[PDB]
């Protein structure tokens, strides 16, 4: 799912 | 409370495609507060996240595997599934499905419900169901008032077999040993239970041997000899 | 990716002890860190999420987690036999999500000698041309033990295999089974079958006579 640390 | 049920264990041939399905019960898979993922654990090793899916179809993949993996979702049947292409022995592992929540503030993801795990074996050999032999008690297996009985599960492929006693009603005193690989390339294991020797004339003890890869179950009533 | 490490890789501790396990990330992960408990043959079970919050069914005052950034600890208060498991940390800050390699928590207890049982081949198996003789060592501690087979008092080599359970989740003992495999032909040329178990300065042999 979408990460807060590396959202690229 | 969710329950996640995976399709059962089995063989996949080198270079062919592994395919697994998870059925979710206890709640809808169309939830905007969950994703749904697959994790695996090679025998004796740690855990690796494979990938995840949201109920709308968006997917997220581990780059160590992104080329070969496809995950898909079927909201109508409350299911999601995993395909892993061109497998090798590096892919032999227990595969788990899991629901993925998170703890606000922030998307602090966790894996809160897990399937039981399904062992996938990559191999060229064919399946063989097990032969089951009683390990029978008597006066000669009686330590004071406690007797041992069991069953020997011989010559099956691939792993796993699971063993229960009296359909799962009998659990304390049960030991099911890790399987051993014999020189024939087939596995064997044994399962034993200790019971009061005074009960052997009265109570029925049945070992229940399940070999999902061959869709075989064997029940053996174990009697004093 | 974010590499997770744990220390120690295993430990033994006694019942009632306080046990701390460490997780490190090679890059800060804020509070995005979970702890899972995996018992033998089961799926991992979430114990701690967001570094320090307890999963809601876990009993209070038995587990706690702390830390931020790169260093985290899981603490088990009053270790119990059922806490035998491998404990994994896992970070959720950078994708791909990654697990630590796991810390196995073993339980120390007092020695227990095994109950030893020997089973001759079933007549069912013999009808099939092979004979498996099974030796069972039930509920002993510590794990290390030498198991040997003797046929008509002659020591065997290369024709048996053995298997050990993990520590029992209630009494923290081990059990072990050894299987001697012979041809039916071989089996019927001999009378005395014996399994001998040695721990420290004590050996116990159980035997049967093929006739009786
Ligand atoms: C935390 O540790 C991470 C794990 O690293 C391991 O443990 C550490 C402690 C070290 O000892 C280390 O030796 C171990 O690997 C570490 O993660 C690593 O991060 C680096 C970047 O520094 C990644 O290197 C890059 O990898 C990619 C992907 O390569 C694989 O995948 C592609 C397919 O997608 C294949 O084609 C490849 O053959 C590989 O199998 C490379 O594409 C990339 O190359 C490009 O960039 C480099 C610069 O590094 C250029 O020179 C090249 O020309 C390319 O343009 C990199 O090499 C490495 O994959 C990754 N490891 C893992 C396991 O993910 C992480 O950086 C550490 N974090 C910190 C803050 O230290």
């Amino acid at each position: 799912q979408p990460a807060d640390g590396n959202p690229d | 409370q969710l329950q996640l049920q995976e399709s059962g264990p089995g063989l996949v041939k080198p270079a062919e495609t592994l395919s697994l399905t998870c059925t979710v019960s206890g709640g809808s898979i169309s939830s905007s507060s969950y994703y749904w993922g697959w994790i695996r654990q090679p025998p004796g090793k740690g855990l690796e996240w494979i990938g995840s899916i949201y109920y709308t179809g968006s997917t997220y993949y581990n780059p160590s595997l992104k080329s070969r993996v496809t995950i898909s979702v079927d909201t109508s049947k409350n299911q999601f599934s995993l395909k892993l292409r061109s497998v090798t022995a590096a892919d032999t592992a227990v595969y788990y499905c899991a629901s993925i929540g998170w703890a606000v503030p922030g998307k602090r993801y966790y894996f809160d419900y897990w399937g039981q795990g399904t062992l996938v074996t990559v191999s060229s050999a064919s399946t063989k169901g097990p032969s089951v032999f009683p390990l029978a008690p008597s006066s000669k297996s009686t330590s004071g008032g406690t007797a041992a009985l069991g069953c020997l599960v011989k010559d099956y492929f691939p792993e796993p077999v699971t063993v229960s006693w009296n359909s799962g009603a009998l659990t304390s005193g049960v030991h099911t040993f890790p399987a051993v690989l014999q020189s024939s390339g087939l596995y064997s294991l044994s399962s034993v239970v200790t019971v009061p020797s005074s009960s052997l004339g009265t109570q029925t003890y049945i070992c229940n041997v399940n070999h999902k890869p061959s869709n075989t179950k064997v029940d053996k009533k174990v009697e004093p000899k | 990716d974010i590499q997770m490490t744990q220390s120690p890789s295993s430990l033994s501790a006694s019942v009632g002890d306080r046990v701390t396990i460490t997780c490190r990330a090679n890059h800060s992960i804020s509070s995005y860190l979970n702890w899972y408990q995996q018992k033998p043959g089961k799926a991992p079970k979430l114990l701690i999420y967001a570094a320090s919050s307890l999963q809601s069914g876990v009993p209070s005052f038995r587990f706690s987690g702390s830390g931020s950034g790169t260093d985290f600890t899981l603490t088990i208060s009053s270790l119990q036999p059922e806490d035998f498991a491998t404990y994994y940390c896992q970070q959720s800050y950078y994708t791909p999500w990654t697990f630590g390699p796991g810390t196995k928590v073993d339980i120390k207890r007092t020695v227990a000698a095994p109950s030893v049982f020997i089973f001759p081949p079933s007549d069912e198996q013999l009808k099939s041309g092979t004979a498996s003789v099974v030796c069972l060592l039930n509920n002993f501690y510590p794990r290390e033990a030498k198991v040997q087979w003797k046929v008509d008092n002659a020591l065997q080599s290369g024709n048996s295999q053995e298997s050990v359970t993990e520590q029992d989740s209630k009494d923290s003992t081990y059990s072990l089974s050894s299987t001697l495999t012979l041809s039916k032909a071989d089996y019927e040329k001999h009378k005395v079958y014996a399994c001998e178990v040695t721990q420290g300065t004590t050996s116990v042999t159980k035997s049967f006579n093929r006739g009786e």
